[PDB]
């Protein structure tokens, strides 16, 4: 986990950032850190629209 | 601190009154965003500098 | 050096104020300030020249000094004086183009000059004076290691580069997909073609970007952004990336769509423009991307229908294009533009004298090459050079 | 210095030798406390001065200016206090020590007061001539406050029709300066300020070393200040409390209008003379509020300035080198003992 | 105001002047002024910031006079000089960047900011002095009520207006008549196309019009005028009138026939020109307006017959055109050109600054939009900004 | 004649020095040379105008001097000061404008109006002083016999000339080979076109050259030169060289091959680039001369090869072209150039006036007239009213 | 600035030079210089901390002067010193740490922390004094803006980067060839691979090259160069570009053929090597080329003639290498290396207390992604916070 330690979505994302390439570093994890919040998260919890 | 997850590419750091540019951290974010509260930013820096 | 500047700034307010008729009390601060010099000067030998075609002329110093009586001037006068500026003006042309030439690696921004090196002396400084010409003025500010600054109409920070990328070829070139841009001087024109006129692409949208890093940062710019690369709106046969063949460029124009103009410094966006025509301010930034893409036309007339069939052969060519210009800006930096002669007064000195090429400047102070590779020597020397040059044509021109 | 010429006569022989005069500077700051001792060397450094200034020369008869004075002064005219503005006299003698006085006082980094005398609104008057000039900053605050207020009320304000409410100070910011926020007349306005923020100013490092607390070019002999010290006065005449006041009052103004295409002069005499002894002073000089005074009669005051006549004198050369060598020996002294003293102080400690 | 000036160049004139080595007599006359300052000064306080992103500083005064005594100047007397300097450098900075960021409709031309309100006061009139600087010179005449005047090199006249006017359409698009046109800063493109090469025009002529109206009298400008369009002489397919479609344009490019330029001045003709190409002085006008024709060629050659036939379809496009480039001009009113950093100075410190957008100018300061409604409150602002930008260059840049 | 200048910087410096609050010591040795001035005037009495539309008004002087005595300028001091100087500047104005619209075959270079004439008298020259403004400077040292000089940013020194050159031609205009340009200003653009493509050409290369000549000598020149001419790479339908027909050009751009410029003076190579485009310094010239060549290419993917057939017709039509701007140069004799405003000043003024057609300039003043053929005496002229304009501008623009 | 670095060469000279025993006069130059500071300190006010996990502390003067009496010095003497040094210690150290973690973009040159802020003020000046420690020597003549430069061993200058490049490859990884290396710190490692043994290359021969573009100039370099690359000489499996699969690497290695180090600054030789493996001198260059090549050998026994067939498969795959090593060098910007603790001490402090990231440094000071980007504001700070670190470890380590 790029982070201080193992949970899904910081580093499942961190490791597994499977299908990418041509680039820079972080924007990859970011990315595919990107991917699960998002589309993710909401179906969950957060704030204004 | 608006730490910004610019899906995809870009991620940028400010000082939430007088914004700015500044050091985003792979690190810093990685918890920070696990376990809290987060935002669907409707405008993003670009829009919003 | 600050000593050399002096000396000029003497003589043009000289053979400026001191005209048959003036009066008197218009130069009594200044008469002075003249004396003063000759004296520092009297008992002092040069020498300057000794390299190509430049001939070694010597120099010796032995003065009156000038009357102080006389509400106003004669004639006589004049001519009394004339006679003695005159073998200053012959003095200092030599003296500035012997160390106009001259480049050094290590301190290519210390005197080099047998002539000078002898003036940065500490009994010469007695001469100082009145530094308001804008270069001297930025040279003072840079020696206390502070923050300088200059002024350029259409500067000079883009070395030419003519080019294309393709992002999708084929042996043929019938099918191409990609940018072909000029960046020279203060301007770029950049088009992006696709031969498909995005049939197969998501959304019918093809995407395209041109990025150019400056050399040096620019602040307080003012551009002009205009849709279009004129430059690339014609046919042309061109020679493919390997050089082996040549391909056929056919465009037909349509507008940019999602225009979004980035001006950056060192990564972070400081001037973001979308699809904002006419102009612009940029106001600090080393790099500028341009993103701008080409749409399919969602509806089409039968003879715009017909120029974008669903199969090759691919005939007419879909390209978008933007249009930007630096028309000012400043620069910590110097730089050639299109308004100041430093650059061709110290590229003409060096020729009309066959100065030999030196270890610091590209062949033929060739402006492309030295922007490209813009090392801090480099620099350091050109300013040297250009403040020299800009002493020079308070009396040379 | 033009006026004055240079020129060798003997040569020299590889055989001449000197030794060093060793004028290092104060070591020993005296200024910050030792009061009771810089009284002292003020007084000295002062008498020393005096033996120096030139006297003056080609004065306009005593008795010729003082009966034209009667004519144009009105003198017994009611007023009861009668004869007190011409104990003015001696003038022959008072502007000479007037002048002398001055320099000196200024050199010699002294500060001082002033007998001064209420009534002899004239008197008053040539004050601020004294202001207009010699840095106020060395004049004990007290002396200044008088001579003002003096001024300020017996004057201006009311002759003026200003301030009808005369005026009351405490001890901090100036009467001769806050006046200015108050008063509408530039001419008037700008005599305030420059005579408010002329500070003698303290600093200079000059020839090598020598701290002689200098003054304006302006002053100089720009003199204008003059000009404009006149211009100002130029538009002081009229109403408010008995005719016996204006009349008497602007009238000796206008002794020194007239007279100020001279008193212009006296700038540049002053100016010249202090701006060259200067020179040749050895010891640094920090301007100090001396614990001593000086006494100084607006009457010679008065007298030196619409009585000097198209005179000119300077410093005799020989005059000036003597002055030199003396504050030098006495250099060479003080740092000289400064060494024997030290030398034997730290050998008595081991 | 004109106070805030003389900081300036007294600061100028004196980072400048004042230097190890010359002679005091030189600036007898300048230090005399500098100090008058001082004086006027301290016991005062300001206050400066408390906008946006902009921070608050207070600043006091309480410093010593200078030595009117030496004859030359020691090393060490600068550095004790430059030190005061400084102070009164990073003063200025921030009491010109205050002042240049406040809006004002009612009176949008006097002054703003706590800081400057504070100098009109007439305690400190007492510092005026030489007011050569061009934009302070017009500065003052405009107060006295009087002719004044400024200098351009491609001023910026023209908002960015890019679009076509079809005078003959129909729903397909296949034969067009009407102009188009590129008007931006100093220069004005338009062309004028007749699908049909006039074959049933009256004496196969197809007349063109283009009208520009200045928003404000453009004096002495010295144009170019030149035939044809480059920017609409290539194939185009654009987005027709309403939007809801795409035409073809394929220009066959002519020589514009019965070419009339005429520089008008409410209504009057001050100036006209009939076919002349090159160089051309209008001396004083508010609108432009360019006549110009396609004139059928009587005699074709082959290759050119097949080009217009008789009957559609009208595949090449008969197109005339003009450019005209105003490279100079003078303008009683301050506007944006391409020399001058004013308006990039004043947009950059307020960007600089994150300054929220006032109720006198335009989001960004955008100048299509200011040019476009330039109304009387938007020059009064933008003249003192501008102005107080020209003073802040002399010092900071 | 250097007396009229004078009577300007005396007023600028005037209306500039003199403000409410300023210390009279900084104008001190100013206030002295004006009242000088008003002296030698006073009693005599001068006519203008008197031609054309331009009104004959009397001037007559009667002056009392200025102050001495103060030592900070009141409001009062000024205004009685302003009332005498607007009688002044309103008199220039007049002188200025009288001698700006006289000329003279045989000495065109001295005095012509009553009101000049006058002051070239001996009892006058007591007031010359401060010569700083570039162009009476270099109007001394012409008198003097030196080295004179002057800075302009894009020179206007090509008179217009569009037109073309058809090396092979025949009736139908089928097969042409040749060149056509456009000279401009400071701007060439030239391109060669062969409709064969050198199909049959030597070593499949078409040779073109394109000479331009200057009228006057160009030193210090930065110029701008790039491959392609977007002016002529567009469709055309031009008229034949008789004017009987029209022909039809159809480019299709190539990269100029072998590119060669070479800046001549007297026949002689000063400076020569071989293919290098972007910013080049030609040092000293009279005549620019650019060859190049196409160059059939050798290999050709079928689209390219479909364009070039081995038999007529030839429908795409090969074009290589160059584009040269001169960004900046100096002369040794006036020209009008994209930043001064002498050639509008003095255009501007005839125009207003109604001034007659003189046996100098030519109608208009027109400037391609007047650089076509650049006699000495139309010089002389130019110069001495650039240099009136310029005399003008100080005080009026 | 400047100030700091004596109060520790003070306290230095002083808790060493200043023991129970010695004779006064070896200390009397001394003792003095320290009085002189007491004095200028008392009275005045300090406060540092307040950042991050940094404490706050406030600190006063009000000391005694010290005995310039007795003739040796006895231990009560010390003891009563060096009571009053420790709580100067324990300032600087707080001092130091406090102005060791702010960085600044617009000025990352200058102080930051109030601490230091009011040290830079002019009556603290009073202080300076030997100024022989390397790296204030080096910040001084930096103000002067002169030539600079510090002494290196294995220095930093390579930002980590372990990568390949395949020059020819397919989907299965069984014959390729490129190269792979490892740049970090000082040294740079390179194998250039090729899985056929030049079975088809041209001559039996494979050329290979690595250049390595250095952020900042190295000068005076010493350096070791050895054939083989021992980090790419074992059997590796390694990911695929795409990262999709992994191939697998099985190096055999032969001596790399005509190998050519150049050395080049700005794109010009400034050193070249063929073939010399050993010591060799770089004296100035921002880039080096490595060139080698695979010669397939000539002749071979069979177990050699075996491990290269004619055919695939390809088993054993040919590799040829080298290896260099900066051992020492100057660089005039400040760099970590392997034995200075300026780094560790910067990273060091702002680690322990938490300092927060700021806009200038990546976080953790990472050294990599600090040398990759290493912008003019990062080289500021950098030797700021370097030269501060330098004048910490005088007294604390
Ligand atoms: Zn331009």
């Amino acid at each position: 986990s790029v982070g201080s330690s193992a949970s899904a979505w910081t580093d499942v994302s961190t490791q597994i950032t499977d299908v990418s390439s041509s680039v820079s570093s972080i924007s990859t994890q970011t990315s595919t850190i990107s991917r699960r919040l998002r589309l993710k998260e909401m179906a969950t919890q957060t704030e204004g629209m | 601190e608006v730490f910004e997850a610019g899906t995809d590419g870009r991620f940028f750091a400010y000082r939430v009154e007088t914004f700015d540019e500044i050091p985003f951290d792979v690190q810093k974010f990685a918890d920070l965003v696990t376990d809290s509260p987060v935002i669907s930013a409707i405008i993003d820096f670009k829009t919003l500098k | 050096m600050d000593v050399l500047y002096s000396l000029s700034k003497t003589l043009k307010d000289a053979r400026d104020k001191i005209v048959e008729g003036t009066l008197y009390s218009n130069v009594s601060d200044l008469i002075q300030q003249f004396n003063q010099m000759i004296i520092t000067m009297n008992g002092n030998e040069f020498q300057t020249g000794g390299i190509g075609n430049l001939p070694i002329r010597n120099w010796n110093f032995d003065f009156g000094l000038l009357g102080t009586t006389l509400l106003n001037l004669d004639a006589n006068y004049v001519e009394t004086a004339r006679n003695t500026i005159d073998y200053f003006v012959d003095f200092v042309d030599n003296v500035c183009m012997d160390e106009m030439v001259r480049e050094s690696q290590r301190n290519g921004i210390a005197p080099q000059s047998d002539s000078l090196r002898k003036l940065s002396g500490i009994k010469f400084k007695r001469i100082n004076f009145d530094n308001s010409s804008e270069y001297i003025e930025n040279w003072n500010l840079q020696n206390r290691r502070q923050r300088t600054g200059f002024t350029f109409h259409k500067p000079n920070i883009f070395p030419y580069s003519a080019s294309f990328t393709l992002n999708r070829s084929q042996p043929a070139h019938d099918n191409l997909m990609g940018t072909m841009w000029l960046n020279a001087g203060s301007e770029i024109q950049v088009a992006g073609f696709d031969y498909s006129c995005a049939i197969n692409a998501p959304a019918n949208i093809q995407q395209f970007e041109h990025i150019v890093q400056l050399r040096r940062v620019l602040t307080t710019a003012t551009i002009t952004l205009l849709p279009d690369a004129e430059r690339f709106s014609f046919p042309r046969v061109i020679n493919s990336a390997d050089g082996a063949t040549t391909w056929y460029f056919n465009p037909v124009i349509l507008r940019p769509n999602n225009v979004e103009v980035e001006f950056l410094l060192n990564g972070q966006i400081i001037n973001t423009y979308q699809a904002r025509f006419g102009t612009i301010i940029a106001r600090n930034f080393d790099t500028i991307r341009l993103s701008f893409q080409l749409m399919r036309p969602p509806n089409m007339t039968p003879a715009v229908a017909a120029l974008f069939p669903n199969a090759q052969p691919f005939e007419h060519h879909a390209t978008v294009g933007l249009t930007l210009r630096i028309e000012s800006a400043v620069c910590e930096s110097v730089l050639a533009d299109a308004s100041k002669t430093m650059l061709a007064n110290v590229t003409s000195v060096r020729q009309e004298y066959a100065i030999p090429v030196g270890p610091v400047f590209p062949p033929g102070m060739n402006w492309t090459d030295l922007i490209t590779n813009y090392s801090p020597s480099r620099e350091d020397n050109l300013q040297r050079v250009f403040t020299v040059a800009s002493i020079r044509s308070m009396l040379v021109k | 210095d033009v006026n004055y010429i240079l020129n060798m006569d003997r040569n020299l022989p590889s055989t001449a030798r000197y030794i060093r005069p060793n004028l290092l500077q104060d070591r020993l700051n005296l200024h910050d406390n030792f009061e009771s001792l810089w009284d002292t060397i003020t007084t000295s450094n002062y008498i020393l001065a005096r033996s120096v200034v030139p006297d003056l020369k080609e004065l306009v008869s005593t008795e010729a200016q003082i009966q034209k004075m009667s004519q144009d002064l009105q003198l017994e005219a009611l007023t009861i206090q009668s004869e007190t503005q011409f104990l003015t006299g001696i003038n022959s003698q008072a502007a000479n020590d007037c002048f002398k006085t001055l320099i000196a006082a200024m050199l010699s980094q002294r500060t001082m007061s002033l007998d001064f005398v209420t009534t002899n609104y004239m008197s008053l008057i040539s004050g601020m001539w004294l202001l207009t000039v010699v840095p106020n900053d060395m004049f004990i605050r007290e002396s200044l406050v008088a001579c003002q207020l003096a001024i300020i009320n017996t004057i201006i304000y009311p002759a003026f029709g200003m301030q009808r409410m005369h005026y009351r100070n405490g001890d901090p910011q100036t009467p001769f300066q806050i006046a200015e926020q108050q008063i509408q007349n530039f001419q008037v306005a700008n005599w305030l300020h420059f005579v408010n923020n002329n500070q003698f100013r303290q600093v200079v490092i000059d020839g090598v070393l020598n701290q002689v607390l200098n003054d304006n070019i302006r002053n100089g002999h720009v003199v204008n200040q003059l000009m404009e010290a006149l211009m100002q006065l130029s538009r002081q005449q009229f109403p408010t409390m008995p005719v016996d006041y204006k009349r008497s009052i602007q009238r000796g103004i206008l002794l020194l209008s007239n007279r100020l295409g001279q008193l212009v002069d006296l700038t540049r005499l002053l100016a010249y003379n202090y701006e060259t002894l200067m020179a040749c002073i050895t010891m640094n000089m920090q301007h100090v509020q001396t614990l001593t005074t000086e006494k100084l009669q607006l009457t010679s005051v008065t007298s030196l300035c619409m009585l000097i006549g198209n005179a000119t004198v300077i410093p005799s050369p020989q005059t000036l080198f003597h002055y030199y060598n003396v504050n030098v020996n006495f250099h060479s002294n003080y740092n000289e003992r400064i060494n024997d003293a030290v030398a034997i102080i730290t050998a008595a400690n081991r």
